């Protein structure tokens, strides 16, 4: 399940609002299960 | 707090890398413990049993005979 997904998208919210916006730091947090093609590279042309 | 049922098997059938993983462990929980984690898993048991059968089974019990526990008199 995406457990720590949705709890690492939390402490984007209440914390790292400012820091990602300043910093400019892109982030992309995937799960096993939901996020699966991304994690191995799979995509269609 | 995560485990469903049935968890990772649709990837054991398909990877011949999980599936020996998954082997081995079972491989060896059956033959110590005498029970398989991948059915408990596969199928949800509400109940299961294990066996102390002929040789191989006197071997099993013997390892749920020497499982210690520790706790302590208020004495010490």
């Amino acid at each position: 399940s995406d457990t720590l997904g949705g709890m690492a998208r939390r402490t984007l919210q209440s914390k790292y609002e400012a820091y990602d916006a300043a910093t400019s730091v892109q982030r992309q947090i995937l799960c096993y299960c939901k996020d699966a093609k991304e994690i191995y590279y799979d995509v269609e042309p | 707090g995560s485990q469903e049922q049935g968890m990772g098997m649709d990837l054991y059938a398909t990877s011949p890398v999980a599936k020996e993983v998954w082997d081995r462990a079972d491989k060896h929980f059956r033959e110590n413990y005498g029970f398989s984690i991948i059915d408990i898993v596969k199928n949800n048991p509400k109940e299961l049993t294990v066996h102390f059968g002929g040789p191989r089974g006197k071997i099993i019990r013997q390892n749920y005979m020497s499982m210690t526990f520790e706790t302590v008199n208020a004495d010490g």
